[PDB]
RNA sequence: GACGGACACA
RNA sequence: AGUAGUAACAAGAGCAAUGUGUCCGUCUCGCCUCUGCUUCUGCU
């Protein structure tokens, strides 16, 4: 609880190198040197998909999953091989270890997926109770206007709701701010109290939480109703020549 | 009879069916090999139009300068940069003068994010020009390493962090009179290769460390390097792009962002905005300049281009603007302000790679680079760059010709902007107070130009007043691309207005298709694709539904993941029938999985797991949204909640291809070294300070100071709330006590 | 002073006062009292601290030398460092966080120490800092060099023996502060801006980047903070040359030209494959072992031709070898007939090195290893030669807008219909499926998708074999039977690809029933072998045709086979300019246009000129018209015909500004004219679309006699 | 916040 | 020869993808060349 990772620091400041690295950059400058790069970069990431799925091994994974999955399957395909260098912690996978898994591999009782992406399942919620009406066609008078995507939270603004993200999530990291409102504070205990003993890592929680309370606005042609439950289904209930009736679940 | 599909002009208006005029489904043209030529091109142009100038010598590098500014006024037509500083003072005060308080409001947003910019802001940037490797790098990387190189040359204040210490750095800098800098050398290496039997030259990349003199890193700091433009489109003929080195880019963004602020408050910009926002004030200023009409008053729009935009734009006119925007203001933010429009006054146009040279009676090609084109004798050169390299010859400096008029390519855009909407501020009845009056307006160099007057004749007067004063501060309309046709149609940067924005669903071509991540990502991303090309680019729901069969006909395709029913036979396909059969309710199968395609309009807006999540069976959707998923990443739990990694989210979909970073022949451990080092330090802080990866952290203690401050604060919270004991305690105070040990020795 | 600190204080608080210093931004220079103030209050704080530990039971121990300190010391640590600590001791109990960094932090009491020391009096200092920290748990403890505490309602928390050798050490710093003469100065010391200036290299520079009547830099922003402008524009518009103007030239397209088409030799083609003249060997039903697998497909439609005879060439290619082409004809035949496994690769004879272009680049040298070469020369940079438009192209594009017998494109299935919109777009797609699966544009776009994909796989995978890959597509007929056709092959060449627009070389070999020898301009670069005789059974009379083979030497790219393989797309460019057009009557009549577009037969649209006129034809036509334009575009891209399509697209709409009767003007139609023709070089489709733009201008002026 | 893609102008 | 088109490829460093702006998606690992790893390409 806190000696495995100053174990490890003691053993990079062993290094040389590294020392001299850690004592001379500041954390101002580990925004510079975090994405430093030296290689050749690759473009046209479409195409380079289109010709590695011709190739047998176009994944690379953890070295872990050679002990999650094994080396063939029963058809006879090798479903991962070991990387070209000499003593690396990887390894290279073909696409029959990914159906494999999802054919065969263990079932977990607990998934996190209608938790973190709840408010998905909040769309399909409401366009599965949805009442659909008659097509009219006319023309359409379509005004381009800032409207909602994401409605956020009604009693946050949007950097209200990423404090009230920071204080939740990341507590010890907030700095010098305080949350200057009330109703940060509320929503701050709630889901302090909501996300108790979470096993999902930190990140995800955050981004959880940017799609619950941070509201999203942008430029779009509208013909109707401007509301938030209906910005969502714009392709659905709207075009250039007509207007499918909807009401949302 | 012989098909014509330009007939249907005849019955469908130009504008209704304008996408048959953009051929988007072929490649775009590529260039091929060097862009040495293009960037002679643009250095003869530029000095071209600007050849009545005045010449000087540069006392601090030794380049050939050419001043247009105030120069004799053109007699013609032709492209001209003999921009006057009083119209363009004149303006500047105009524009002003119509609005109150704008440049004041502006300035004092560009001095309150002065002082809280950071330096790493600069790695917001793309391929830079490194001056240290003398050779392009990404900007993290070459702000790396010009930091590096400051630092190694007793230049220390920007390790305060914020970005005008770091200008300060760069400015102060330029007293050195050696730089002492790490450069990247290759040692060569004849060997057969093994597999086609072959001797071929193999490359090791090295450190070397070089000394620059003053006038050479001084000629470095202020060059700018080129390349050709690719995959652009509705051109015959190619042009050169520029990227300024990180001595330049700091200024620059503040100069921008100072620009930025302006042109976001002016009614005539088209600048910063885009999309609809920009159709929508493109729409508002039509309205009002037909509703402002009497019954006997004409209306006329230009849709208008300029010619040579970023050749007759001119650094001193942009300094002249800058002064005058900030005037009032304090001197440091004015002289901080300044330092641009001088850089990019003294600047200098890398040339490029070189050509490459043939020798048939060896039968052998070589590229010669362009510190090497000097001294090559001219009878070896073709006949149009023996042309450009006799014009261009008074101009080499080291590599580089010099380039003192023009601002290179988008080098200065919003500030170009603000020069245009002066010119179109100038023509408001109220201050004009004549019989024609103007407005419109401008983002780069396009512009729309709506001409109010009682007759013909006043709109040809209002048309010549505003294309002379263009022509008095530098600004030349383009004739052959410029027309001129009565209000309610018009275009503007592919925006075809015909009595309201029509669509141009072809721009959005190739923007289907396979986005080649991972599977998950590319299935959202190809029914996003489809959903806003619906709302936005007027694309019918017929031809909607044939984008999702497409893309899912290209999807199983490429992924290789066709339906688990197919007669098909590839790589997967046994995988795939297995996981079929033994499926209850293969509706909920993913597409991926060979499930069925879900999606119709309806749904394209829900991802492809929560539309299939209650048709899954519960087996396969333990498997699929396996927490344990060794496909993806895997967090490490932290030290306040083999090792504790926290559960996946992601489903096993989720994959990352690898990754091949190798070049040929050539044996770089020796600089790929520095980038794994850095990557293990910045994995080793985060463990330290988790919210690392979600905000950037800020400080001015280095990451050791920090890291042990961290451990030593998060041993006594833990040790007063009881989850370690105070022998833990001891012990990792007693580490940081070593490391602290390790540090001072 | 400095000097005075650095005698008087320890190394350990000078380096945290010199460090604080530095991240305020000062130096122990320009503030050196304050450096000897941030000094002492570091040594205050420090000494507030020194041997307090707390035991393992709950009580203090003030030693002197396994326990931990009584205060964490939050003064002197870095700011974001020391909000770290504090937020973190806040969060572990619950207080309040306080709203500006404290000095220190007592575990005991758990309370937030905040250390003063003065030089005026400790009750008014004491008073302004509580009004500086009004409102918050902090704890205040006030020092002075008088020797004087003051706390916060004089409840201390520290004992009387360390806080005796504070003062005591406080007013031995006072009476040292006196025995130098630095002390009057200090007591008047109680409670900045931004620096930019120009270095004198930089100075330099700035007093050369200005307008040519000035000479230092200052001179020049004096010269621009006191401008007032009095007419500087009207005064250089009156001296500025009145041939400067944009005279606006009236647009009539009754007056203008048309276009003019180069001259020359006629345009040739360019497809990578055959296109209107291309023959299919087909399987009807395939059921062969391996089915699926394309060489087997291959063999499995070579078995339907029993007609093969020894192959003559018959129309040469002017600059090749044409028995190296024979040659290599005869190869892969004899390879195709004892190939082994999955896939074929060719034994690198002399013609098939020759036809791929193998040892023909120069070999490339570094420059160092190359000075005394005495014949370097740099590469050539031609412009292309122009060519004359040639009436084959026109014949393709009529050909690929008919419709054919066979299903060509097999789209996926789709989710169910729910919405009205989606019934609405079901029967919509439906028509226009009925409508494009069957153009020989469609055909036209699978053979294109098949043989880029084949290419860019082999290309990737077997860089250095030469692969014969089949030109296979795939149909469904009339019945639905599956139908599977080779149209020939493709030996591709060494494709070690690392730029984008890296050629890698390949020789197609294409089937054909076109006798070369009736239009041989169009075939300039096949070398056409005659390899066979086939019966063909019509309605007049059944003959034996010869069957030729068209062999050339091509080459591609991976941006030509990425957007190659995404040609189906073109399919999208077509049906949404379509369905936009139903969509604009729909919004008319106020009812779905889609059945009496496609069902009331009217030939409602120009799509063709006969010699009776301007030819109309349904919308579904028209779909396989603006498909065929797509494909076309896709399969001719070039730069000329961006260029070309950029700059006539401006006389479209001038056109259309004259017919809006919207009074369209110029200032420069021959400039413009020029920008249109330096765009018509060579490329036969770009001077079809010349031709067309030249046809519809003449139709426009038609319909104003 | 980071990485990627598409478009537009320079 | 052929691709192509203002200069290249036709193997032997990919040392050549900017600025500004809009829209959209994703989320911390991988990457390494004498070899060390794989031989792959099937769109009814
Ligand atoms: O900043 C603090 O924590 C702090 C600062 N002082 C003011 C002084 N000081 C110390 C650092 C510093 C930085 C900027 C301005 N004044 C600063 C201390 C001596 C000279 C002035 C007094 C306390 O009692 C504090 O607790
Ligand atoms: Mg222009
Ligand atoms: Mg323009
Ligand atoms: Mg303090
Ligand atoms: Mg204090
Ligand atoms: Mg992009
Ligand atoms: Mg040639």
């Amino acid at each position: 609880s806190g000696m495995e990772r100053i174990k490890e620091l003691m053993e990079m400041v062993k290094n040389s190198r590294m020392r001299e690295i850690l004592t001379t950059t500041s954390v101002d400058h580990m925004a510079v040197i975090k994405k430093y790069t030296s290689g050749r970069q690759e473009k046209n990431p479409a195409l380079r998909m289109k010709w590695m799925m011709a190739m047998k091994y176009p994944i690379s994974a953890s070295s872990r999953i050679r002990e999650m999955i094994p080396e063939k399957d029963e058809d006879g395909n090798t479903l991962w091989t070991n990387t070209k260098d000499a003593g690396s912690n990887r390894v290279l996978v073909s696409p029959n270890a990914v159906t494999w898994w999802n054919r065969a591999g263990p079932v977990s009782d607990v998934v996190h997926y209608p938790r973190v992406y709840k408010m998905y399942f909040d769309r399909l919620e409401r366009l599965t109770h949805g009442t659909f009406g008659p097509v009219k066609f006319y023309n359409q008078v379509k005004v381009r206007k800032r409207v909602d995507i994401n409605p956020g939270h009604k009693d946050l603004t949007s950097r209200e709701a990423q404090e009230v993200i920071m204080e939740v999530v990341f507590p010890n990291e907030v700095g010098a701010r305080t949350l200057s409102s009330d109703a940060q504070l509320t929503i701050t205990k709630e889901k302090k109290e909501e996300l108790k003993n979470c096993k999902i890592s930190p990140i995800m929680v955050a981004y959880m939480l940017e799609r619950e309370l941070v509201r999203r606005t942008r430029f779009l042609p509208i013909a109707g109703a401007t509301s938030s439950t209906y910005v969502e289904v714009l392709h659905l209930t709207q075009g250039t020549c007509w207007e499918q009736q909807y009401t949302p679940g | 009879m012989d098909v014509n599909p330009m007939l249907i002009f005849l019955k469908v208006p130009v504008q209704n069916a304008i996408s048959t005029t953009f051929p988007y489904t072929g490649d775009p043209p590529y260039s091929h090999g060097t862009g040495t030529g293009y960037t002679m091109d643009t250095v003869i142009r530029t000095h071209d139009y600007s050849s009545r100038g005045i010449w000087k010598t540069n006392s601090e590098t030794g380049a050939q300068q050419l001043n247009p500014i105030d120069g004799p006024l053109p007699e013609d037509n032709e492209p001209s940069g003999y921009a006057q500083t009083d119209c363009v003072l004149e303006l500047i005060e105009g524009l002003d003068r119509s609005h109150p308080g704008l440049f004041e409001t502006a300035c004092q947003e560009t001095i309150d994010a002065i002082q809280q910019t950071r330096v790493d802001k600069l790695t917001q940037g793309r391929q830079t020009y490194d001056w240290t490797l003398n050779r392009n790098q990404p900007a993290a990387t070459a702000l790396a390493n010009t930091i590096e190189v400051f630092r190694k040359n007793g230049y220390k204040l920007n390790e305060s962090g914020r970005l005008i210490d770091f200008l300060k750095d760069v400015l102060l800098s330029f007293e050195n009179d050696s730089m002492e800098v790490t450069t990247h050398f290759q040692k060569k290496k004849r060997i057969r290769d093994n597999h086609s039997k072959k001797m071929i030259t193999q490359r090791t990349i090295g450190k070397k460390r070089v000394k620059l003199t003053k006038k050479n890193y001084l000629i470095r700091a202020l060059t700018l390097n080129t390349m050709t433009k690719d995959a652009e489109r509705g051109k015959l003929k190619r042009r050169a792009i520029a990227t300024p080195g990180m001595q330049i880019r700091g200024f620059v963004y503040f100069v921008e962002l100072l620009a930025r602020n302006i042109c976001e408050r002016l009614e005539q910009s088209g600048l910063p905005v885009g999309g609809n926002e920009k159709k929508a004030k493109l729409a508002n200023v039509i309205k009002k300049m037909m509703a402002k009409s009497t019954d006997e008053e004409l209306s006329y729009t230009i849709t208008g281009d300029n010619t040579k935009w970023n050749e007759n734009q001119n650094p001193r006119i942009f300094l002249a603007m800058v002064l005058r925007i900030t005037a009032g203001q304090p001197e440091w933010f004015r002289d901080l302000l300044a330092v641009a429009p001088i850089m990019f006054s003294n600047k200098v146009a890398r040339l490029g790679r070189g050509y490459m040279f043939e020798s048939k009676s060896m039968h052998l090609r070589t590229q010669i680079s362009a510190e090497n084109l000097s001294d090559i004798n001219l009878r070896y050169f073709n006949e149009d760059t023996k042309k450009k390299i006799e014009k261009i010859r008074h101009l080499m400096v080291e590599g580089t010709a010099s380039l003192s008029p023009g601002m290179m390519m988008g080098m200065f855009n919003m500030l170009s902007t603000v020069l245009g909407v002066s010119v179109l501020n100038l023509g408001q009845r109220e201050i004009l107070k004549r019989t024609y009056w103007w407005d419109g307006l401008q983002s780069s160099d396009d512009f729309a130009l709506i001409i109010n007057g009682h007759f013909k004749e006043d709109i040809q007067q209002g048309v010549n007043h505003f294309y002379r004063t263009c022509k008095l501060v530098g600004i030349n309309m383009s004739q052959k691309k410029s027309y001129i046709n009565k209000t309610g149609t018009f275009e503007f940067t592919s925006f075809f207005y015909r009595y309201g924005f029509v669509a141009n669903f072809s721009m959005e071509l190739p923007s289907f298709g396979v986005a080649g991540n991972n599977e998950s990502a590319d299935m959202s991303i190809g029914t996003t694709v489809i959903k806003t090309n619906m709302i936005n680019n007027d694309l019918g729901p017929a031809t909607a539904q044939m984008a999702i069969q497409l893309f899912i006909k290209d999807y199983r395709y490429t992924y290789r993941c066709h339906r688990g029913d197919t007669n098909l036979e590839t790589r997967r396909t046994k995988s795939i029938k297995r996981l079929w059969t033994e499926t209850i309710s293969k509706a909920g199968l993913l597409v991926a999985d060979g499930g069925p395609n879900p999606y119709n309009l309806r749904n394209l807006h829900i991802p492809e797991v929560c539309l299939k999540w209650s048709l899954m069976d519960p087996d396969y959707r333990g498997r699929l949204c396996n927490p344990n998923n060794p496909f993806v990443h895997h967090m490490e739990v932290e030290s306040t909640n083999k090792s504790l990694e926290y559960d996946a989210v992601a489903t096993t979909h989720s994959w990352t291809p690898k990754r091949n970073r190798s070049i040929l022949n050539t044996n770089q451990r020796g600089i790929l070294e520095d980038e794994r080092i850095y990557q293990k330090c910045c994995q080793v802080f985060e463990k330290f300070f988790p919210s690392s990866t979600y905000r950037r952290p800020i400080g001015m203690a280095s990451m050791l100071d920090a890291m042990l401050s961290r451990a030593r604060i998060d041993a006594r919270i833990d040790l007063e709330s009881g989850r370690i004991s105070s022998q833990d305690f001891s012990e990792i105070t007693n580490t940081c006590k070593a490391i602290e040990a390790l540090k001072r020795q | 002073m400095e000097n005075f600190v650095r005698t008087n204080f320890n190394p350990m608080i000078l380096e945290r006062a010199e460090k604080t210093m530095k991240e305020y931004g000062e130096n122990p220079q320009n503030e050196g009292n304050k450096f000897a103030a941030i000094s002492t209050h570091m040594e205050v704080c420090f000494m507030y601290s020194d041997f307090h530990f707390i035991d393992l039971e709950g009580n203090t121990i003030v030693k002197e030398n396994m326990l931990k300190h009584r205060f964490e010391i939050i003064e002197g640590q870095e700011r974001n460092i020391a909000w770290t600590i504090v937020n973190s001791i806040c969060n572990m109990t619950e207080n309040s966080k306080p709203r500006f960094l404290p000095d220190l932090y007592d575990y005991k009491t758990n309370k937030f120490i905040e250390i003063g020391v003065t030089r005026r009096k400790v009750e008014d200092y004491y008073y302004e800092k509580a009004s500086k920290l009004k409102g918050e748990n902090v704890y205040i403890h006030i020092f002075s060099f008088d020797g004087e505490e003051m706390a916060t309602d004089d409840e201390y928390i520290l004992d009387e023996e360390s806080r005796a050798r504070i003062k005591t050490r406080l007013f031995v710093l006072r009476q040292e502060l006196a025995t130098a003469g630095l002390w009057d100065s200090f007591r008047q010391s109680e409670k900045l801006e931004e620096e930019f200036s120009y270095p004198p290299t930089f100075q330099r520079l700035a007093n050369q980047s200005l307008p040519p009547s000035f000479k230092d830099y200052h001179q020049f922003k004096a010269y621009v903070s006191s401008f007032k402008a009095n007419g500087n524009i009207e005064a250089k518009l009156g001296a500025m040359s009145e041939k400067v103007n944009a005279q606006i030239e009236s647009f009539d397209p009754r007056t203008i030209r048309e276009l003019e088409l180069p001259e020359g030799k006629f345009c040739t083609q360019r497809s990578k494959f055959l296109l209107m003249d291309a023959m299919k060997l087909s399987v009807l039903n395939p059921a062969h072992e391996g089915e699926g697998i394309p060489m087997k497909d291959a063999k499995a439609c070579l078995d339907t031709f029993w007609g093969w005879k020894k192959a003559t060439i018959i129309k040469k290619h002017e600059k090749g070898v044409n028995t190296n082409y024979l040659m290599i004809w005869e190869q892969l035949l004899e390879s195709i007939k004892e190939m082994e496994g999955k896939f074929l690769n060719l034994k690198k004879t002399n013609h098939l090195k020759w036809g791929l272009g193998e040892g023909q680049a120069p070999e490339k040298m570094d420059f160092e290893d190359c000075k005394e070469v005495p014949d370097l020369f740099q590469y050539k940079s031609e412009p292309p030669e122009k060519r004359k438009l040639a009436s084959w192209i026109q014949s393709e594009f009529n050909k690929a807008s008919e419709l054919t017998n066979s299903n060509w494109i097999e789209f996926d299935e789709l989710g169910n219909d729910v919405a009205p919109i989606e019934h609405i777009a079901s029967r919509r797609r439906n028509f226009f499926t009925a409508e494009v699966s069957q153009c020989r544009a469609s055909e036209y776009i699978m053979k294109a998708v098949y043989i880029n994909t084949a290419l860019l796989n082999s290309s990737c995978t077997a860089m250095e074999e030469y692969q014969v890959i089949p030109i296979i597509t795939k149909c469904r007929d009339t019945s639905g039977q599956r139908r599977t056709n080779l149209y020939g092959f493709i030996i591709k060449g060494r494709s070690h690809l690392r730029n984008d627009t890296d050629v890698v070389n390949f020789i197609s070999l294409e089937f054909s029933l076109t006798d070369p020898r009736n239009e041989i301009h169009k075939w300039e670069k096949y070398c056409v072998l005659e390899i066979g005789d086939m019966e063909i059974r019509t309605s007049i009379s059944t003959i034996m045709k010869p069957v030729y083979l068209y062999v050339r030497t091509n080459g591609t790219s991976k941006i030509k086979m990425k957007w190659g393989m995404e040609m189906r797309r073109c399919l999208l460019q077509s049906l949404q300019q379509v369905e936009s057009m139903i969509e604009a009557e729909s919004a008319v009549k106020e009812k779905d246009m889609t059945e009496p577009f496609f069902r009331n037969r009217e030939n409602d649209w120009p799509i063709g000129e006969s010699p009776q006129g301007i030819e109309k034809g349904t919308i579904g036509k028209v779909c396989r018209v603006l498909l065929a334009k797509s494909v076309f575009n896709s399969i001719y891209a070039s730069a000329q015909l961006e260029g070309f399509s950029a700059e006539s697209r401006k006389l479209l709409l001038l056109i259309q500004a004259f017919r809006d009767n919207l009074d369209p003007g110029t200032f420069d139609l021959k400039g413009l004219y020029e920008a249109i023709e330096e765009c018509i070089i060579n490329d036969p489709w770009v001077l079809l679309n010349a031709s067309w733009f030249n046809s519809f201008l003449k139709a426009v002026q038609l319909s104003m006699g």
